[PDB]
């Protein structure tokens, strides 16, 4: 099986390389995670949350997190150049809670009494590429408020905080709802929105969870008794629109069994997300993702980083 | 996993 027979005999374009993120693109960064590696990452089911995590599989330029005292059935896949974990020790130095293993507590855990009770290794710190020594996101502080999409139920606009600040991006939380609605954004995010576009927009605004008389919400007013500022405008970047085109190919990570990454076609497009269905298969599987998301890859990644490629199902 | 609903409570 190779690319160049199959989009011979499909008469088909991959996506291009140029239409992808350099990070998304990339293939020459050597793996240096090794098994048994322990870190800090952000658990992905709450994404407001630290936890300590130590590598349970490689595969090319992907890994394997497990989490220190919990269910295997929680492990999950990212990339090398993942920038949602962290070398041991980061927590403390960048103001973040960490998450002990299953059954410690908070101020029982330090990792030179871990990794001297577990003998493991650290994770080296050169092979992460977030290590909050980066230019923040320029505008928006911890504790700033704006609008934001709730992308669970994403006919709502809604009241919004910064609650995190991590080297290039920031975490979106939705004020007085639990932090399952969190997720990591950059100043060019097209589900952000300076306070008040909902208004000049004649859009309704979501107030938080339980606001006094929700209709007479009134921002000036939110922002004056909790003491915060508005994200300001000017911080705020246009995202210009992806050029993927409906049936250029690619790779992408398998949603219903992510060790697995299969050949796979643009279905249909928006200005910031593209369908992905994978060749060969029903379409009951086909799904919507960001341009911008770290499962997507141009034709070859796998290959070039050493990852298996499932192709097509054949007859 | 439920989505935002208007309830009376």
């Amino acid at each position: 099986w190779s690319w160049e027979s199959y989009l011979e005999e499909q008469k088909a374009i991959t996506a291009p390389v140029s239409l992808f993120q350099d990070s998304q693109a990339v293939t020459h960064n050597k793996n240096g995670f090794k098994l048994g590696m322990k870190l800090e990452g952000i658990d992905p089911q709450h994404p407001s949350m630290y936890f300590i995590l130590t590598v349970a599989e490689v595969c090319g330029y992907r890994l394997r997190l497990h989490f220190d005292g919990y269910s295997e059935c929680h492990d999950f896949w990212v990339n090398a150049n993942s920038p949602d974990i962290h070398p041991a020790g980061w927590f403390e130095k960048t103001g973040h809670k960490l998450q002990p293993p299953k059954g410690y507590k908070e101020e029982e855990f330090s990792w030179s009494q871990y990794l001297r009770s577990t003998r493991a290794q650290a994770a080296p710190k050169h092979l992460f590429v977030s290590q909050s020594h980066s230019p923040p996101p320029l505008g928006f502080q911890v504790g700033m408020k704006l609008e934001a999409v709730d992308r669970m139920n994403p006919s709502l606009v809604c009241v919004a905080s910064v609650t995190d600040v991590v080297d290039s991006r920031f975490l979106v939380h939705f004020d007085n709802w639990d932090d399952t609605y969190d997720y990591w954004c950059d100043p060019s995010s097209p589900y952000i929105h300076p306070v008040g576009w909902c208004q000049k927009q004649g859009k309704p605004l979501t107030p938080p969870q339980d606001y006094p008389d929700p209709d007479n919400f009134c921002w000036e007013k939110y922002l004056e008794e909790t003491g915060a500022s508005a994200v300001p405008t000017w911080a705020f970047k246009v995202r210009p629109p992806h050029s993927f085109l409906v049936n250029m190919k690619l790779e992408a990570v398998d949603r219903r069994n992510p060790a697995l990454i299969r050949v796979a076609s643009v279905e249909d497009v928006e200005d910031h997300r593209i369908k992905i269905h994978f060749d060969g298969w029903s379409h009951g599987y086909d799904f919507w993702i960001d341009a911008d998301h770290p499962d997507i890859h141009p034709a070859g990644w796998c290959s070039k980083t050493g990852h298996p490629l499932q192709p097509p199902l054949g007859p | 996993r439920h989505r935002k609903v208007l309830r009376d409570n």
